[PDB]
RNA sequence: UGAUAUAAUUAUCGUACAAGCACUCAGCUAGUUAUUGAGAGACACUCACGAGCCCAAAA
RNA sequence: UUGCGUACAUUCCUUAAUAUCUGGAACGAUAGAUUAUGAUUAGGUAGUGGAAAAAAAAAAAAAAAAAAA
RNA sequence: GGACUCCUUAACUUAAACUGAGGAGUCAAGUAGGUACAAACCGUACAAGGAUUAAUUAUGUCCAA
RNA sequence: AUUAACAUAACAACAU
RNA sequence: UUUUUUU
RNA sequence: UUUUUUUUUUUUUUU
């Protein structure tokens, strides 16, 4: 209930819209980013 | 100083809170009418859609 | 001053710039203060008329017919006199 | 106990008022009520049924009990006394001279000369309004002498015209001026400004009382978009209320080209007739392709101008859209629009 | 009763006031003036008022 | 809550110590700086208005003739011109206003329907 | 939606509620961070906005007579002089 | 006698002859009505 | 803007970057079919450029000729109708920049000759 | 009011022709209103015919 | 009905000038002329200020030669002044009869639109540039030579050179000017009665 | 240099003002919940069926 | 005698209206582009009401879209 | 179960900003203006918002202005 | 390795 | 830019 | 005799 979270988010929204991104590079948010791309990759599965 | 009573109070420690969460269950009630319905009109929105 | 707390009629007195020899007059009452000037009190004649400027606006009519005086203070003849407040 | 009126009226007349004390509509009503009666049947009419007294409203009266809130109804202020100016004089001009020879100073010709000597005969007055053969003089035409103003350089002329219906600028050759949001303008829009109340060189000043009719300013728009952001704050301490904006105004940028000043001027046409009425009321003027679609008779004119002429419906409306040969205001007697 | 200021302290002061007494007014300027000549003869003041009004 | 955090920052660039800085000093700051402000655009008006008064009356003074003439004179003679165009005017176009005031002259000053002399008598 | 609230018996639905109008000027403010001016004002700007020099004409033009600045006041009351006397 | 405290300066000019906390105005009028 | 008689633009540059996937360009997507190209033609003056960016919200990036800090502006489009997308296009083009310094009032006028008959000065008349 | 209605003439004010209505304002009002995002073209007429006039 | 013949005792400078009358046109302006003849014969009693509403001994605070000369104040007297019977203001009429004519009467207006008043003016000369923005409601019908009297008091600043007021007033007991336009019959679908009745319930 | 301006918060009839807290910053922290309630002239959303509606626990 | 200074325009430009009555019971409609002389309007403690936002997580709808590649 | 002022009036030392009643305005919950300096008095066509414009109001017109 | 408060330094300024 | 003092 | 008042924020009383 911070301005904690405010950096934390801007932080996020800057790393979360890109491709080819390292554990290295991700940081914190590693776990949330793979998720994203593995959700992401979802719409490319067929029968 | 101000005062104070317990230890392990809202506020006065890190994880007790006044209003904490409670274990429950999700389930809603609905009329079975409106079950019934529902399928025809998703069958009907199949045929529509040509998904059959 | 001193005193915490004066009245205004007094307060007023002691914003005067003038010598403390006519201060204390004023005071007193032998002089008066009017117009950034100071000057000896109206004088009141028995029998004569007061000065139009000192009574109200209604009594001037009644004023005006009374007797006036216009001579000197050594020639001046009346019964008893006093400054009028 | 009985509490008496008061009858002895000591100023003004009570005039009670629905509302809170605010600006509400002062136009009196079209049809007046006369203050006196002529028959036994007027005075018998004038009786307010809706308003019947009864017991029941003296028990609202009466009742010790919270009332109705004063917030509902209140006394009217005091009259106000405007001053009556109207009507106005004729509009007229009238011309001077100041020529200075001084080498000292100056560091056609002919005439200048004389003028200097004689600067009264130089003295010329007209009238604002149109007329027949004399124009815009007076009990007769213009004299001839007069294209001498015509002569004179953009360099060193100087006029006042009206921006806007209140806002006034001192236009000069090459200057940028600010102005209002106009509408429908796009970049390259050329406009005349008709308004100008005085005129001057470096050797005359045509007064102009009320206006100049034969003087105008040529601009062209440079600029519209939005103002800089402002910021407005406001609140009460120990009260808890305050108000925070942020507002983005609107300007207009206009880039003078030519003051002309011609005295063989003449009165400016009517409002034109547009073609097609839609343009009026969309968004955006049509395009060349578009305005193909057009239908038309043997006689070259839109079929559709049988069933409406097309004919300014309002004051002033034409002119908002920038249809007209040139823009003009109340000062200008040309001017036909709205007044408050 | 009231006062004749506490009256006007609430109206504007530059309101006219109400005339009391009217009458007609002269109607020949030379025969209106000529009785009043011959009230004044020993008042040069008067003279010369006349004369100018 | 009145304001944005975000902007408090910004409006209290350049100020004194902890004052740029600290959130709670700031608010107090930044609060009355913009009220100030709010507060003297509305009042803005008049005293330039009375500036113009002043700058017209001064001119007019030159050539005898008062403001509270000329006023009239002007209004008088259908002149509708504000007093900002003649305090520039009277600054910077001499020529212009002695113009204005003569003809302004002319009709306040009017002479009766009689003149007598009385200088040989 | 719309043009205005309808307060009319004939929409007092749910389904007739929300919604904003666009605006120009408004979307320009709405969602935007705000930057101060001070001490960001280049030299070549005026108070007001407008083109702003930082070199005399002159050397301007290297690098790339007039009309006198005052009037004649004495010529003016000498003249207004003659032709009231006149 | 009743000079000190701020309840009994006169009105001057544009004031209403009623100002805030006074007293003075009603009790000259009393005075002269019957004391 | 028109300038020197209209003879010169500001406008120079104008780069567009939006999805060909997400459904917050649809819009865009929209507008890049009927009216892009009518827009185009009626501006010959400036250039156009388009960017596909998949993960990335669309936005838009002008530039203007000049040599001031305001030859340079960005704008978001998102969730917005080909309409309000042209709007603010014409905004772009018929403004100079974003104009961070341009103030509404002031004395409204700007002109290199304050005076053409010549300044007061005081004369020994008048003192 | 009843007889008073009886009296007043309604008819008058009806208008046989879409479109065209009557206002308060005392004038005739004109609708005509059309969107077209295809070709990005809006109308909206909100013209007035005043009585006085 | 007859039209109203209201009349006008004029004197300058403490003289007595004459007596002009006046026809109303109560036909064509029927409010209008209601307003002045009430006025003139002072039947309606006190007004906002508790004072009579009578043209009784008001002067005339603008005469400009051969352009018009104004009056009517009641109030002050000086021109920042009016009161008609029906309030501060009324509303205009219709602009039928044009400025072509020595001796026409109408009313004047102030800043504002709707802004008539007890303030009036007798026209000298042919005005046709006020044509449409004033009311002619009255025509002089006798005693020109007040008028031309009036006239020589006049300055081109408005200014005056001897006092002029209205003596007495009162009204009588036993060719047109232009028009702007022809007049024509309307469809009048609400009677106006009905407007008179709606203010009062019914 | 010119003009102008009485930190903030709560209570209170009272901006009450020489009353109560706070040097500053970081983390935590105060209206949570209808298998049981509801439209009651100081304000009460919406869906289905209809003289008919729901179906409890096993399953 | 004739004068003059002065606080407040929704003249100009840009927004807003949710307890059944503001035209609107109009127009349009493939889901509303904001009415140009349109009437009443928009100071507010307590109490009451409407609406827009809070970068996150889940969902088996992130390629039928001009030109260019 | 109310603070100041206007009219009437109970109590008091025809005292006190007290104590208590009848009916109007303001503050409370009101901005900016005037009254020299701190809610209550006068005025307001009384604070949605922006800009370098015009006006009879309390009231002013030797200087600070 | 790490935000703020806090601590030190460098550069930038002339109608003075 | 002061007024008044009957016959 | 009048204009000059608590103008009692200061100067000034220039009539």
């Amino acid at each position: 209930c911070n301005p904690q979270q405010t950096r934390r988010k801007q932080q996020y929204a800057s790393i979360i819209g890109k491709q080819g991104l390292s554990k290295k590079q991700c940081g914190i948010f590693w776990d949330y980013y793979k998720r994203k791309c593995k959700k992401r990759r979802s719409t490319k599965k067929f029968i | 100083r101000a005062r104070i009573g317990w230890r392990k109070a809202p506020g006065k420690y890190v994880g007790v809170k006044a209003h904490p969460l409670r274990p429950h269950d999700q389930r809603i009630k609905i009329n079975k009418r409106l079950l019934w319905q529902g399928l025809k009109i998703m069958l009907s929105a199949k045929f529509a859609q040509g998904q059959i | 001053g001193h005193k915490h707390s004066e009245s205004v009629l007094q307060q007023f007195y002691n914003r005067l710039p003038v010598r403390k020899r006519f201060l204390k007059a004023i005071r007193k009452g032998t002089l008066i203060w009017d117009k950034g000037q100071v000057k000896i009190p109206p004088i009141a004649m028995q029998g004569y008329g007061l000065p139009n400027k000192l009574v109200l606006p209604h009594q001037k009519e009644f004023n005006n017919k009374l007797p006036k005086f216009k001579g000197k203070i050594n020639q001046l003849k009346a019964t008893r006199i006093w400054f009028q407040d | 106990l009985q509490i008496y009126p008061q009858r002895r009226v000591i100023g003004h007349r009570i005039e009670i008022f629905r509302g809170k004390h605010r600006r509400r509509r002062m136009v009196p009503p079209r049809i007046p009520l006369h203050p006196l009666a002529a028959n036994t049947s007027e005075e018998t009419a004038s009786k307010d049924m809706n308003l019947f007294e009864t017991y029941r409203d003296l028990q609202l009266r009466w009742k010790k009990t919270c009332r109705q809130r004063k917030k509902k109804f209140n006394i009217a202020r005091k009259w106000r006394m405007p001053r009556n100016i109207r009507p106005l004089p004729d509009p007229s001009w009238t011309l001077v001279f100041h020529v200075n020879p001084r080498s000292g100073y100056r560091r056609e010709e002919n005439i200048l000369q004389i003028l200097a000597r004689h600067p009264e005969k130089g003295r010329v007055e007209g009238s604002g309004r149109p007329r027949g053969a004399d124009g815009w003089g007076r009990d007769g035409p213009l004299p001839q002498w007069m294209q001498i103003l015509q002569r004179t350089p953009q360099e060193e002329l100087f006029c006042v015209m009206k921006s806007n219906v209140s806002t006034q600028h001192k236009v000069t050759a090459g200057d940028l001026i600010q102005a209002e949001k106009l509408h429908r303008k796009q970049a390259g829009d050329k406009v005349v400004f008709g308004t100008v109340m005085l005129v001057g060189s470096r050797d005359w000043t045509i007064i102009g009382k009320p206006t100049v009719p034969f003087a105008k300013v040529e601009a062209t728009v440079e600029e519209q978009t939005l103002a800089g952001e402002t910021l407005s704050f406001f609140y009460r301490k120990s009260r808890r209320v305050s108000r925070f904006r942020r507002i983005r105004h609107c300007v207009t940028m206009l880039r003078i080209d030519r003051i002309v000043v011609d005295p063989n001027m003449t009165v400016d046409p009517p409002a034109p007739k547009p073609d097609r009425l839609l343009d009026l009321w969309a968004n955006r003027w049509l395009y060349p392709d578009e305005l193909d679609g057009i239908k038309r008779n043997e006689s070259g004119e839109p079929v559709v101008s049988e069933i409406y002429d097309g004919r300014e419906h309002q004051k002033g409306s034409y002119q908002r859209r920038g249809l007209t040969a040139s823009y003009r205001w109340y000062p200008d007697p040309q001017s036909a629009h709205w007044r408050p | 009763m009231t006062t004749r200021e506490y009256e006007e302290a609430f109206l504007p002061r530059r309101l006219k006031r109400i005339k009391v007494f009217n009458t007609p007014p002269p109607s020949e300027l030379p025969a209106f003036f000529h009785k009043r000549l011959d009230n004044a003869h020993s008042n040069p003041r008067s003279i010369l008022k006349l004369y100018r009004q | 809550m009145q304001i944005p955090r975000d902007v408090i920052f910004e409006v209290v660039r350049g100020f004194r110590g902890r004052s740029r800085n600290c959130i709670k000093i700031a608010r107090v700051r930044a609060m009355k700086a913009l009220l100030y402000s709010y507060i003297m655009r509305r009042q803005r008006q008049r005293r330039y208005r009375v500036f113009w008064i002043g700058r017209i009356n001064a001119a007019g003074r030159e050539w005898s003739f008062p403001y509270a003439w000329l006023a009239t004179s002007l209004w008088r003679q259908n002149i509708w011109l504000d007093r900002k165009m003649l305090a520039n005017l009277a600054e910077t176009e001499p020529a212009s206003f002695r113009a204005l005031v003569n003809e302004g002259k002319s009709v306040y000053f009017w002479n009766p329907d009689k003149v007598r002399d009385i200088q040989d008598l | 939606i719309a043009d205005r609230v309808r307060t009319s018996w004939t929409y007092r639905h749910s389904r007739y509620s929300g919604g904003v109008r666009f605006s120009l000027p408004r979307f320009m403010v709405t969602k935007r961070t705000y930057l101060s001016t001070k001490f960001r004002r280049p030299s070549t700007v005026t108070k007001w906005g407008n083109p702003q020099y930082t070199l005399p004409s002159n050397v301007q033009r290297e690098m790339q007579q007039h009309t006198p600045k005052y009037c004649d006041m004495l010529f003016l009351h000498q003249e207004d002089q003659q032709s009231r006397r006149r | 006698w009743n000079r000190n405290p701020s309840a009994r300066y006169p009105k001057k000019g544009n004031k209403g002859c009623r100002p805030v906390c006074r007293a003075m105005r009603k009790i000259r009028k009393r005075l002269r009505t019957g004391r | 803007m028109a300038s020197r008689g209209g003879t010169l633009w500001h406008l120079k540059e104008v780069v567009i970057q939006y999805s060909a996937s997400g459904n917050s360009s649809q819009g865009l997507r929209f507008f890049f079919r009927h009216l892009l190209h009518r827009w185009k033609q009626r501006n010959p003056q400036v250039q156009v450029h388009t960017v596909e960016n998949k993960y990335e919200a669309p936005k838009a990036t002008f530039k203007y000729l000049g040599e001031r800090t305001d030859s340079r502006c960005e704008t978001p489009l998102k969730d917005l109708s080909p309409g309000q997308i042209e709007q603010i296009l014409d905004l772009h083009r018929n403004s100079k920049g974003d104009n961070r310094f341009l103030k509404h009032g002031g004395p409204r006028t700007w002109t290199e000759r304050r005076s053409i008959q010549g300044l007061w000065r005081p004369s020994l008349p008048s003192q | 009011a009843k007889e008073a209605a009886k009296r007043i003439n309604w008819g008058a004010y009806i208008s046989h022709q879409r479109g065209v209505r009557w206002h308060p304002q005392g004038a005739w009002r004109v609708q005509f209103s059309r969107r077209n995002h295809e070709r990005n073209f809006f109308v909206r007429c909100e013209c007035y015919f005043r009585v006085g006039t | 009905l007859p039209n109203p013949l209201v009349h006008l005792d004029i004197s300058i400078g403490g003289r007595d000038a004459g007596r002009m009358v006046f026809q109303l046109f109560a036909d064509t302006h029927p409010i209008t002329a209601e307003n002045f003849r009430c006025l003139c014969t002072g039947e309606t009693g006190l007004g906002y200020w508790m004072r009579p509403r009578w043209y009784k001994s008001t002067p005339f605070h603008r005469i400009v030669p051969g352009f018009m000369c104004q009056g009517g104040d009641i109030h002050r007297g000086d021109g920042r002044g009016g009161e008609c019977i029906y309030g501060q203001f009324f509303r205009d009429e219709r602009f039928l009869y044009k400025h072509s004519k020595r001796g026409l009467l109408s009313m004047a207006k102030a800043r504002r639109q709707h802004t008539n008043n007890s303030q009036f003016f007798i026209t000298f000369d042919a005005c046709p540039w006020l044509d449409g923005e004033h009311v002619v409601f009255g025509q002089l019908q006798s005693g020109a030579e007040v008028l031309d009297q009036i006239e020589e008091q006049g300055t081109p600043g408005g200014w005056r050179k001897r006092p002029v007021e209205i003596w007495n007033c009162g009204e009588l007991l036993l060719e047109r000017p232009e028009k702007l336009y022809e007049p024509s019959e309307q469809v009048i679908p609400i009677p106006d009665d009905v407007y008179i009745k709606a203010r009062r319930g019914f």
